[PDB]
């Protein structure tokens, strides 16, 4: 119950399996439907499939990709890192993690929620990463040409864009740091209609 | 007894009571001290019960 | 001294005041060389001489 | 009158007329009518792509409005800002916000006289022109003064 | 080989000084009386209630008032677009408010702005009616 | 061609330049270049700049003055000192392994706790200056103390400007 | 002359640190002055050792005003 | 190309100590003000609400000094309403004083009753038609 | 003679003396040009003019 | 006035700047930062071979020392020894203090105007070079001296 | 306690000996006025005025 691979137009729906780590991989429309209460930290998809995994309960995770899947996962994980150079879309429903290195090259459609204490973004071209729903307390973002990033930090904010890149902040941090190079833009966008939103202090201003 | 909200994904909510206590709620269910939930604002802060309370996040 | 302007008088404290219905102040107060005055929330000073 | 200065502090109506007209023929629309005054500054010239980063060679520039507009005596000022549509309506208003924030604290910073500097930004809510084939270098993306004269 | 130390300022003056050096002890006993007041005063309510924000007041700005209060409110609504109300006798001795701020949004700045009138003045709103309600109180 | 707000985050080119006016003789172009970014050419810049270096053992540390190189009661860096942060930059490019620890202190009038926060804004918007040029984010630790370790008396006007202070300290191995 | 120069080149922060305005009593009152004392010791003559720990003393009385004072009347 | 700094700027450490010493009393002072100062709930703040007949829509000026009953009186017959007042007049009547050039009889009278205070009360009944005075005893 | 200091006074033996919140003393005497103080753990004189 | 001082005794800040590039140049490191200042000796230019015994020509260099030391009003002084790491921890305590004590006693016997001296020894606990070749040659095996300028 | 306003005066010039026989003759030299403990596992040094008058 530890080895599972798929290649070739494969459907497999399934629920109810109790694991310790199991490995997948997945090639070739793997139409793959888990709603077991399964716990895993090796999965592999080589492009153009369709995977929900629903519940998960496992504390390490390690994934990369290099095609184009769609993944959408329910349940909590403590993920380590995440590299992408293809055609990668993402979305994940909670992590409880402690430090995220996330790098982005060549296409990226990323929704991540959860609770971070430290991460590090870098978002090279035609990346779309949001951080709507997830809050950190040490945020890193370095932001390359046409880059769109969201940021929710809550301690501590440190970004920088080169040019020609959207980076939108949906909290004022307690400490918030942001540099601009060529065309770079850091930005609130926020409803401005907030009965009880709180203002800039002495220590939170700064002036792009 | 007291609940504070940690994130909100559009249907659900996960809570942390005083108590450090999880939770993870529905659009409709029951949470005792608060009732029943009655509205999943994730736009903003705030989530509205039966009982006419309104949880944010601590500071 | 008695003093007819419509401005805030802030020196030396005056005895009596008086307000027209157009806002006009007047007032009586002691003899003094100089004023201090509120004027549109800036701070002014006046010269008074022939005591 | 040996006591008694008989103008205002370091003034001369030539020179304004002279800035006036170097302004004009610079670029920047300056309006006068009434006792109340108008600048208009195009932000091709102030800033860079749909983007709050400042250029170096425009504090130049926005020194010698400054001096201008320090060499006046009044009490508020208006600062606003509009722009072209690029994705939003929240994105060109808080782009517009930003910008005026920047420009209304180094003006603050430097010596101009005045109690009050309203800031606002709108973005893309009022149009000034049909033609709208432009991006940045369209010319309704502004900035605007508008202040009336003290006495 | 020469040998620096890193903070050089221009040539002081002695009268400076001597005010520093007093505005440091006053510093001081303002801030023990603030935290021996606060710990013996039991806080109830903060005034998000008697005034809340809205849209179109996230509108922001700079001042340094030291004068009356009436034609600073009045600049200030008519930024806004909002109808004044006034309410209450005037004082004989007029309520003198002076604030230097520096780039804070429209509410806050009302917010302190009713803060520092303490018991002579008082600032409502209403976003609903768009309505900024001063309001003298009725002592003596 | 440069560009005074940090050239873009961009490694400098100095020595083209350099050569390019020295040609408009090249051997003597390039060794006033070997001269002119020089290890104690930097440190001697560094000195005719308001910055303390201090080599001691196989630690070394730069103490930078918050009065003259801040806006007043603010985490904005002032924008006139990029010669020296470029030099900052430009000698810090020699260390590439070692860990920087970079601490803030302030000095004693006030709230505590309000100095204390703003001397974690200085501290966090210093090694983000600095982790904007390039550096990993593994070496780094920010800190903003109070004043409880004062290299002067408080209580004397020239030693109050002397205390506050940005101290930046790196290991070797 | 340089010591008024001096004195007005900094105005604003005068009227920032000596805000008589907010210490004025609600009724228009100026309040009282009081001075305190610790560790008093006093020898009036020998066989005579009179001592206190803390001791309080009004100065000026509390009574009315026009407009709360400034600096100028007192610094100027 | 050039920029200044501000102009001005404490370039000397006895003006930094200045600066910053008159930020950290007005901040103390701000905390003493938030600490000190007594609001009302907007729940149950007493104060007249916005009646919103048709007829109080009306814009007048209005100088007047003096008691409150003629004046009401003459209000409502303005506003085409029936008057009538429970309670007993004192020996000292009660005073105000309204000088306003344009605004409507329904905040005229919603000052009324501010400045009427604790003494008398102002209820309007747009169902049948009539305004009325409460006193206190 | 009214002195007001925050060193420690030594020789002649105040009449009087006051301490502050702070610390600093303020001591009651007699006539004398000079003084004997110390400072820390160090002895000084002090000479007074003008009497 | 004249019969005032004008200055402190012996006292010329233009030769305190010779002698404290005169020992920098001779390689005993002088710090400098705010108002406390370090003095950093190595142990082999004073002692000899795992020795609490002195050579006489370090009699020399610690009389300019002394010349130095009598140009500040201060208060104490701290005086810390470090060693090599050689036997134990007991051999290194005793020997570091010894030298500290040695050091100190010659010291007050010089005249200079303190209250105070402080001396003690660590040993290897703390060293400043992690190359730790060298046995006495060692760099981190040194004599510390820190002082702190009052007024 | 507290410090009576006549001061305690202490005049000590030894020459290098331990701290212990340091805070012993200052013990000694303060008698029926003032008083020394130290706390070795607590690492505390307190002194007490004399609770007289």
């Amino acid at each position: 119950l530890n080895r599972f691979r798929y290649e070739g137009a494969g459907v497999v729906t399934g629920n109810n399996l109790r694991t310790s780590y199991l490995d997948l991989y997945l090639a070739n429309e793997g139409t793959t439907r888990l709603a077991g209460n399964i716990g895993l930290q090796k999965l592999e998809a080589v492009g153009n499939g369709v995977t929900q995994i629903n519940g998960v309960s496992s504390r390490n995770l390690q994934i990369v990709l290099k095609g184009d899947p769609k993944v959408l996962i329910s349940g909590f994980v403590n993920l380590r890192q995440l590299d992408m150079y293809g055609k990668g879309t993402l979305s994940l429903y909670w992590i409880k993690s402690d430090t995220l290195t996330i790098r982005a090259k060549k296409a990226a459609k990323i929704q991540l929620a959860g609770i971070v204490n430290r991460l590090d973004v870098e978002l090279w071209d035609f990346a779309q990463f949001k951080g709507k729903y997830l809050r950190a307390q040490r945020s890193f973002v370095k932001t390359h040409d046409k880059s769109v990033a969201e940021i929710s930090a809550v301690n501590h904010q440190s970004s920088l864009a080169t040019d020609a890149s959207d980076i939108y902040y949906y909290n004022l941090s307690k400490t918030r740091a942001d540099f601009m190079a060529f065309n770079g833009s850091v930005l609130d966008m926020r409803e401005w209609g907030q009965s009880d939103l709180k203002d800039f202090d002495r220590y939170n201003k700064q002036f792009p | 007894i007291i609940y504070y909200i940690q994130a909100v994904i559009p249907g659900r909510a996960w809570l942390i009571g005083s108590n450090g206590s999880t939770l993870t709620v529905r659009e409709g269910s029951k949470i005792p001290g608060y009732g029943m939930v009655k509205l999943i604002d994730s736009l903003q802060g705030r989530i509205l019960t039966s009982s006419g309370q309104v949880i944010k996040f601590s500071q | 001294m008695y003093v007819r302007t419509n401005l805030t008088i802030l020196s030396p404290g005056w005895l009596a005041s008086m307000t027209s219905a157009d806002g006009t102040h007047a007032y009586e107060m002691q003899k003094s060389p100089v004023l201090l005055v509120s004027w549109h929330g800036k701070v002014m000073q006046l010269k008074v001489e022939g005591l | 009158v040996p006591k008694l200065p008989c103008r205002v502090d370091g003034a001369c109506d030539a020179t304004i007329i002279k800035m006036m007209t170097d302004l004009n023929k610079k670029g920047i629309k300056v309006a006068s009518v009434g006792q109340n005054y108008l600048i208009s500054i195009p932000a091709s010239a102030l800033f860079a792509d749909q983007s709050p980063r400042l250029n170096w060679a425009s504090y130049s520039l926005l020194n010698e409005i400054a001096a201008f507009l320090k060499q006046f005596r009044k009490i508020a000022i208006t600062v606003t800002s509009y722009s072209s549509k690029y994705v939003s309506v929240k994105r060109e208003r808080a782009l517009t916000l930003a910008r005026s924030r920047v420009v209304s604290e180094y003006l603050w910073s430097q010596g101009v006289d005045s109690r009050i500097i309203f800031t606002q930004g709108l973005g893309s809510d009022k149009p000034i022109t049909s033609y709208t084939l432009g991006g940045d270098r369209s010319p309704n993306a502004r900035v605007e003064i508008t202040f009336r004269r003290a006495v | 080989m020469k040998f620096k130390k890193p903070p050089i300022n221009n040539p002081s003056d002695d009268a400076t000084i001597k005010l520093a050096e007093a505005a440091v002890s006053v510093s001081d006993s303002m801030l023990e009386m603030a935290k021996v007041e606060k710990v013996i005063t039991p806080p109830s309510k903060d005034n998000t209630l008697t005034i809340p924000n809205a849209y179109n007041l996230q509108a922001r700005a700079s001042v340094d008032w030291s004068g009356p209060i009436e034609e600073l409110t009045a600049r200030i609504a008519k930024a806004a677009h909002f109808r004044f109300r006034v309410l209450g006798k005037s004082p004989s001795v007029p309520v003198l408010i002076s604030i230097s701020t520096k780039d804070e949004s429209l509410a806050e700045i009302l917010r302190d702005i009713d803060y520092q009138a303490g018991k002579k003045a008082s600032i409502h709103v209403y976003p609903n009616s768009q309505v900024v309600e001063l309001r003298y109180a009725k002592i003596y | 061609c440069f560009h005074p707000p940090y050239n873009n985050f961009q490694p400098d080119r100095r020595a083209v330049k350099r050569v390019g006016v020295d040609t408009g003789g090249g051997t003597v172009g390039l060794v006033a270049s070997i001269y002119r970014d020089s290890k104690r050419k930097i440190i001697r810049d560094l000195q005719k700049q308001d910055i303390q270096y201090v080599e001691y053992g196989d630690t070394r540390t730069l103490i930078i003055p918050t009065d003259k190189y801040f806006m007043f009661s603010s985490p904005r860096l002032n924008e006139i000192c990029y010669p020296g942060l470029n030099n900052v930059i430009r000698l810090l490019n020699f260390y590439p392994q070692s860990t920087i620890y970079v601490a803030g202190f302030t000095d004693n009038v006030g709230s505590r706790s309000h100095k204390r926060k703003l001397s974690q804004a200085q501290a966090e918007t210093m090694m983000t200056f600095l982790w904007a040029n390039g550096i990993a984010a593994k070496r780094l630790k920010a800190e903003g103390y109070g004043d409880k370790n004062a290299i002067s008396d408080n209580a004397i006007i020239h030693g109050s400007a002397q205390n506050r202070r940005i101290e930046i300290q790196w290991f070797t191995s | 002359k340089i010591i008024d120069e001096q004195l007005n080149k900094q105005a604003r922060n005068l009227d920032a640190i000596y805000d008589f305005n907010s210490l004025v009593l609600e009724h228009n009152i100026l309040p009282p002055v009081l001075l305190e004392g610790r560790n008093t010791l006093n020898l009036a003559d020998a066989q005579s050792i009179r001592i206190s720990d803390r001791t309080y003393k009004v100065a000026k009385q509390a009574h009315f005003i026009t407009t709360p004072p400034t600096w100028r009347q007192y610094l100027w």
